[PDB]
């Protein structure tokens, strides 16, 4: 499988520091069920997205779903089944930070871990069980799919 | 009372101790009083040269030139062996004096 | 009264770290108090 | 003054700031025309950053392939604001302008006169003191 994380989230702001950036947009999002916090930057242009929408996101570190690395290499003419097909919105980065609330002695009940995918950053907040998976400097790829 | 705590090495706090270091580390650490008064040294010699930068820079400027950039040279070792700054590391403190 | 060589003299407040008179506190941070500084357009370094 | 004496210039130092942007996005065909322009390419074409519904590459990525060797650096966009360093958005800029590179890759932040010129500490000083003349020279072509 290689899925680092998966939930479903809803939007409650688009933009509370303003339009910065014309294709890209930072949706601020919860999840219900893990209650998960999201900030999240989407290009709005080819992905248009609205307050109160609800998405499917998983973070994976495969999208072969067999377990074989991507390289982190461009192959558009690779046939082998993708789970990239069943979402809508792909994108490929790298953890680069997991902040946490632990202290010099007790452990981190949350976490935060930070994902650059070309400059779009993310940043997945939340309990520490539900962020085992991410290490940094480990490539990850985002997995997004709008819910009627 | 910043310098000590962030500068004074804690052999004191076993739970500390078991964050940071390995297991192995920790009890050689805690057990034997050799390498706790190697540390109280290294501390006594970083405040007495604590003074003499105070006497170097009365004004209380920090920013000096120097050859090596220690920070950045610590970031290129950390990149290039991956550590991992979560787990507890297998580096001794007499090693690193 | 005063000294010879010396016409005017300016009397005022530095803001700047450098003509700020700094110390170590108790506590061993630096602290830069403000104090008064004079200047003069005249030279006569061994009186003054 | 033991910091490099020339850095990028006009139309390249504008062009890198809007390249570096963080909604710059390069098609396929854009990607590879630029990708001829660099000598020290090892021909490997990188991911995308977004796969769908289209792949689209970033200046970042592209800047990331031109940036030699594993070199790391912090910088701040010449548009930062103070308050941002003791927000709670830290280390995601809302703005993109905090410079973060890690690795040899830019990660993340604007690039402008602060982290490509001649002051002391930029992305250019960190690649002599790092990689070395030759390599930056490569480096200061590429960019170009």
């Amino acid at each position: 499988a290689g899925i680092l994380f998966e939930d479903i989230f809803d939007v409650k702001d688009i933009d509370p520091e303003g339009k910065k950036f014309d294709r890209v947009s930072r949706l601020h999002c919860e999840s219900e069920s893990f209650k998960m916090d999201l900030i999240l930057d989407v290009n709005i242009q080819i992905y248009p997205v609205d307050l109160g929408d609800k998405f499917r996101l998983v973070i994976a570190s495969t999208l072969y779903e067999d377990g074989t690395l991507d390289d982190g290499e461009y192959n558009p003419t690779d046939d082998r089944p993708s789970r990239a097909d069943q979402f809508e919105y792909v994108m490929y980065g790298k953890v680069y930070r997991i902040e946490g609330d632990e202290t010099s002695t007790e452990a981190a009940t949350r976490l935060s871990a930070y994902v650059s995918y070309g400059g779009l950053l993310m940043r997945l907040q939340g309990d520490a069980n539900n962020l085992h998976g991410f290490e940094v400097d480990s490539r990850v790829y985002l997995l997004m799919k709008k819910l009627a | 009372k910043a310098f000590e705590k962030k500068f004074r090495f804690d052999y004191t706090n076993e739970r500390a101790l078991r964050r940071t270091l390995q297991e192995d580390l920790v009890k050689d650490v805690l057990s034997n009083a050799h390498i706790q008064n190697e540390l109280e040294r290294e501390f006594e010699r970083m405040r007495e040269d604590r003074e003499v930068l105070r006497v170097i820079f009365p004004t209380g400027d920090s920013k000096v030139v120097l050859p090596c950039n220690l920070l950045r040279m610590i970031w290129n070792a950390q990149k290039i062996f991956h550590i991992n700054p979560r787990l507890p590391s297998d580096l001794h403190p007499i090693k690193v004096v | 009264q005063g000294i010879e060589q010396i016409s005017k003299v300016y009397m005022h407040l530095p803001q700047t770290d450098n003509k700020k008179k700094i110390i170590i506190t108790e506590d061993g941070e630096f602290k830069a108090l403000q104090e008064w500084i004079l200047e003069t357009d005249g030279v006569s370094l061994m009186r003054v | 003054s033991n910091r490099p004496v020339m850095g990028i210039v006009q139309d390249t130092l504008t062009a890198v700031r809007k390249f570096t942007k963080r909604d710059v996005f390069l098609e396929r065909g854009e990607v590879m025309n630029l990708l001829m322009f660099l000598s020290t390419w090892d021909g490997k074409v990188p991911q995308p950053a977004i796969l769908k519904p289209r792949p689209l590459w970033t200046g970042k990525q592209i800047f990331s392939l031109i940036i030699p060797g594993h070199i790391n650096c912090i910088r701040t966009h010449s548009t930062h604001p103070d308050d941002e360093d003791s927000g709670p958005y830290k280390h995601i800029s809302p703005g993109d302008t905090k410079v973060v590179v890690e690795n040899g890759e830019l990660i993340m932040g604007i690039l402008c006169k602060k982290s490509l010129g001649t002051s002391a500490g930029s992305l250019v000083h960190i690649s002599y003191l790092e990689m070395g003349h030759d390599i930056t020279r490569l480096f200061y072509s590429n960019i170009q």
